[PDB]
């Protein structure tokens, strides 16, 4: 009783159907392709780049295929600040899958200045600490003379060096930590060139602390040399993530928890395991896995319209053509016939036609599947506040391709349903013609379907008509004897 | 171009069990008549049993020899079929194959995975084969060994001894 | 269950002509059957289904014929890739048992000292048909040499 | 009576089928862009432009589908009804050869 | 002659009205992005792609 | 799935003037056939004129009875058909039913919007009628009001006393 909807009419029995839209994922956080994802939990990625106290067990990530992030990670970002270019990094991260936290500035080279850090709002169980890839300089000997900080680029690939300035909250608090107003930090790339200047001034209290940590981040490509430079405010960098390899990742806002799976494709629902070529579980896929649609079902009747017969039988041991519709008693193939000779009556199929007609459905899907080829990473990207524009701009663009897809899928199967159930049809009347075309005279045509001989016709002839070598001279003469009387 | 996988097989002691399983790759417009089969090392083909898919209830139709032994079930949700080997006997040996019919109907059995053997050794019994010690069994290991090498060496030689025929037809065209 | 076997038993002939293999039935298995070719050291790929119609790569040197309870598959030239186990396999009976199988290899005449004529297409013919079943032999005497072996693990870990 | 309204039940649901897979953003408003935008602006017209002009293939080629669709059917209908009713005549009319 | 015209009619105005149907954007030149611009590229090149 | 909204009817002096109005919901593969048929509280439907499409021009086809007096005519700008009523009667009084032949021919009467009442009673001449103050004509409002009631309640009353039926059998299953 599968059902399937069609052009002309919905609704409609067919014999077959093979749903090709996975509407089911078994739900949990899986690792990918043989890669364990990058398992933050409750940190932010500001918080991992910085490495809050809250979460010290990333100092080294092995390799990671994806990236899981809760939708609020409230243990990022211990001190109260913002992050300029958060969406960029982000979108960053998303096509890189290891880092290596390599030293670049170690705290031996800030002599002059304390390199003790310290943060009431970001405590350590009290104690104060702060982000162990930032160094916060402070004033030695009450004295804060020229921070001069350089690197020359070393390890062959873009090195992601992120640092910071400190907004104080008061002239007394600014003066106390860095002993000198009118600061400004200076940083320098052979592409790059940012001069931030501190501004102290009230501002609401968040966590206790009026002022605020600005974070930037650059990328040092290829033997460039980066300069820091500061008369005080700066949190320097003590640790360039240099990025291993490049990739296909992304940032899934899930807040389930990793487990062991082995998946080619992972969705914030959960992860996607199947041969169909459609799925309407979560646009944001990641990996080698099928096209999104926002249908509901993709049912494609590779049968036949399944009517059924009056069943009026053993009267005369001879069954009705196909004209009333089909039979319930043919199990070896789509179409055949039903030879009642006198030594006994049976069905038999026509095993070359529907083989013919199979290969011509599984063809038919088959090419459909090999046309879809379409973007692979369709991760979700962030946006600031201020894009907005933008965001909607992303969102409508990705929204009108799934509808179109969606479109471009159903209307497909619908088309293709009523291209096959016809051509199923066809194929029967075809085969109709093709034995009544066989027998030219020697058949009265019974009208239902049927072909009620004029000659005695054993089983071996019967058999010539199934395979298609009837040899109608030879019977000319008596059936053309048989039917002038 | 749907390639079957198929795993499970290997060494088992007479009487144990076994997770077959076979899976499948590529898009199939139906795996209704996922099947079992297999072939013992005497090339003596013997068909095990079947499963089908939703439409028609996951019935099953096993060999009369293997009416109870082995049981074939599919776990739909990773599309993958197990077949869980229990009574095992030494005639089980056998390399074991997954193979379907691609139609609704069955018309030939076409396409077959690697195959995965599975091997069930007489003599392990131990009536009297537990007595020994470690040492008894090491020596038998280090006497059994060389010989084991030496019998394939031979073998290799006397098959390199009827393959020349293609070492000298290459340079006699 | 019903009786099916090739009466032409596992045979040895040359090339290049009609050789006939005949498969019974006991009962009226209408004409669904199907022909296997099996190459020691593959997987049995698929000849004639429905004991007529060739399979999807056909080789235009096989054919299929028969009826009611008597099959026969003829290859009307045959050549040296042919060489391997013929099954036929009837799909009616519940029980889809298997025939007894075939095997056709030439009557010692592999050797140069008889196919000096022959061409040179079948030397890498062999050349690719011969290593597999070569190792599959050398790990089937490996794996019965590691059953061997394996009491004596059972029995070292046994005490 | 009875294929007539067959065949107007086939077109009616053709029509609706169609009417129903479309369903795509609702609120297509205008967006503005300063003149330091002018890429993004851009883009957005291309982005949309081009949604506009699949959508017009979409439609147009369409209904140019399905007009053969149906041109073809009604024909294929009075031929089968034709055959139907000479399929029911087996022997007892003189196929006039006009149709009749 | 006659039935074989009107096929080939048919054949050359299917093709024809298929390429009618198709006219869109002419002036697809690429553009260029800024590297701290790069959500904009891979946005505009997904769309492009698309 | 197309729903026939109607409005314009209510209560009319004998002789006025009324705009009835059906509008079409959804979309309607034709709406060529557009019909006005009424039913008066008696059950006698009778079937009252057309408004047909562009295509064969708005001709109408009027019930004898009706030839010059309801005037049928569709604005077609926005999907609408009017009927005039002039020459207003008391047989008149009727729920107005918009009806529509789904296909491009008739062959049933088969969309049927939810209908409305108009109501044309008699007994408002005024021969001796306007010559009653306010006071006359509040104070038959004041006796005519509390009958009103008490006989509604009372077939009310009566209705249910038919209808306990199904107040007994919900517990008697
Ligand atoms: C430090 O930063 C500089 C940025 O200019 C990196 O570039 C290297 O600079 C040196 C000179 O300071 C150059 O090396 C030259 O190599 C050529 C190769 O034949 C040689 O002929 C010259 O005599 C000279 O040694 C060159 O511009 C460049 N070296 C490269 C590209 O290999 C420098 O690598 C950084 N230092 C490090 C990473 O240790
Ligand atoms: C189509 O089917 C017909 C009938 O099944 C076959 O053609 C020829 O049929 C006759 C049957 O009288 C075969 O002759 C003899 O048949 C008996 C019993 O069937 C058998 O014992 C003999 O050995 C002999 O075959 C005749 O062989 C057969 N022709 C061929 C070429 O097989 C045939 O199966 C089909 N003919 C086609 C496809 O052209
Ligand atoms: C689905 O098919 C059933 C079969 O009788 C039918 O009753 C039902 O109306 C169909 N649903 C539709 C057409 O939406
Ligand atoms: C995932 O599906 C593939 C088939 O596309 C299969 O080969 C693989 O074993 C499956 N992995 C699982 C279920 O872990």
């Amino acid at each position: 009783t599968e059902k399937v909807d069609t052009i002309c009419e919905r609704n409609v029995t067919v014999t077959h159907a093979k749903d090709i839209l996975e509407k089911t994922h078994n739900g949990k956080l899986c690792k990918l392709n043989g890669i364990p994802p990058l398992e933050l939990g409750d940190c932010s990625i500001a918080g991992w780049l910085l490495g809050n106290p809250k979460c010290d067990r990333l100092l080294s990530v092995p390799e990671w295929s994806y990236i899981m992030e809760k939708e609020n990670p409230r243990d990022g970002l211990c001190f109260p600040g913002s992050f300029s270019d958060y969406e960029e990094l982000k979108h960053l991260l998303s096509s890189v899958k290891h880092f290596e936290k390599v030293k670049i500035l170690p705290k031996d080279r800030w002599t002059q200045h304390t390199t003790t850090g310290g943060s009431r709002a970001c405590a350590v169980s009290g104690n104060p600490s702060f982000f162990r890839n930032m160094v916060w300089l402070t004033e030695k000997g009450s004295n804060y003379p020229v921070a001069k900080g350089s690197y020359n680029n070393t390890s062959g690939e873009q090195m992601l060096i992120i640092w910071g300035v400190h907004h104080p909250n008061d002239e007394t608090e600014q003066r106390t930590l860095y002993q000198n107003v009118g600061t400004y930090v200076s940083v320098s790339t052979s592409t790059l060139n940012k001069r931030s200047t501190p501004e102290t001034a009230t501002r609401p209290k968040v966590n206790g602390q009026g002022g605020r940590m600005e974070f930037f981040w650059t990328l040092l490509d290829m033997w460039d040399t980066i300069n820091f430079e500061s008369t005080g405010n700066l949190i320097a960098p003590e640790y360039g993530f240099k990025i291993s390899k490049r990739g296909s990742s992304g940032i899934i806002k899930t807040e389930g928890t990793l487990e062991n799976c082995e998946t080619k494709c992972q969705t914030p629902l959960g992860a996607i395991n199947t041969t169909l070529p459609f799925h309407n579980v979560h646009p944001l896929t990641i990996g080698e896995c099928p096209k999104y649609v926002k249908s509901e079902k993709l049912v494609l009747a590779t049968g036949l319209r399944n009517v059924p017969q009056i069943e009026s039988r053993g009267l005369f041991g001879a069954i009705a053509g196909f004209i009333e519709g089909g039979w319930q008693g043919m199990v070896d193939g789509w179409y055949g016939y039903h030879h009642s000779n006198d030594q006994g009556s049976g069905y038999a199929a026509d095993k070359e036609s529907t083989q013919k007609a199979f290969d011509c459905i599984t063809n038919k899907v088959n090419s459909v599947i090999e046309k879809i080829n379409t973007q692979f990473e369709a991760v979700g990207k962030e946006f600031g506040n201020l894009e907005k524009r933008l965001e909607n701009l992303n969102k409508k663009m990705e929204d009108g391709f799934i509808d179109v897809w969606t479109y471009n899928a159903e209307l497909l199967v619908l088309m293709e349903n009523e291209r096959t159930l016809d051509f199923h049809d066809s194929n029967v009347k075809n085969l109709y013609s093709k034995v009544r075309m066989q027998l030219r005279d020697n058949v009265k045509e019974l009208g239902n379907g049927c072909f009620e001989f004029y000659h005695k016709c054993d089983d071996e002839c019967m058999n010539s008509v199934k395979n298609g070598t009837y040899d109608y001279p030879k019977y000319e003469e008596e059936s053309k004897l048989n039917r002038n009387e | 171009e749907v390639k079957l996988v198929e795993s499970g097989g290997g060494l088992v002691q007479p009487g144990g069990s076994l997770r077959l399983s076979c899976g499948t790759s590529g898009f199939t417009l139906t795996d209704d008549y996922m099947t079992w089969v297999r072939q013992p090392p005497g090339k003596a083909l013997e068909w095990l049993g079947f499963i089908r898919d939703r439409a028609n209830g996951y019935t099953t139709e096993y060999s009369a020899s293997v009416k109870g032994r082995f049981t074939i079930s599919r776990d739909n949700s990773q599309s993958i079929v197990y077949l869980q080997m229990n009574t095992l006997r030494v005639e089980d040996s056998a390399t074991y194959y997954c193979a379907r019919p691609k139609g609704y109907f069955p018309y030939a059995m076409d396409y077959w995975g690697q195959g995965t053997s599975v091997i069930v050794c007489s003599g392990s019994d131990y009536e009297f084969l537990k007595s020994w010690t470690v040492e008894d069994l090491q020596k038998r290991l280090l006497a059994l060994d060389p010989m084991m090498e030496q019998e394939i060496e031979e073998i290799r030689q006397k098959y390199q001894s009827k393959r020349q025929p293609i070492l000298d037809a290459i340079e006699a065209k | 269950d019903i009786q099916m076997t090739q009466s032409p038993a596992s045979l040895s002939v040359s090339v290049g002509e009609t050789v006939t293999i005949t498969c019974r039935a006991s009962e009226n298995i209408y004409s669904n059957l199907a022909w296997y070719q099996q190459k020691q050291g593959k997987s049995p790929q698929l000849l004639v289904y429905a004991a007529t119609n060739l399979a999807d790569g056909v080789p235009s040197r096989f054919s299929g014929s028969g009826s009611g309870t008597q099959y026969s598959l003829k290859i009307n030239s045959l050549q040296s890739e042919d060489f391997g186990s013929y099954y036929c396999q009837h799909f009616w009976g519940t029980p889809w048992t298997f025939g007894g199988g075939t095997k056709l290899e030439i009557k010692a005449g592999s050797d140069y000292e008889f196919l000096k004529s022959w061409t040179v297409e079948d030397l890498q013919k062999r050349l690719l048909a011969l290593d597999p079943m070569m190792e599959q032999e050398i790990e089937e005497i490996r794996q019965k040499y590691q059953c061997k072996r394996q009491p004596i693990l059972d029995a070292i870990e046994a005490k």
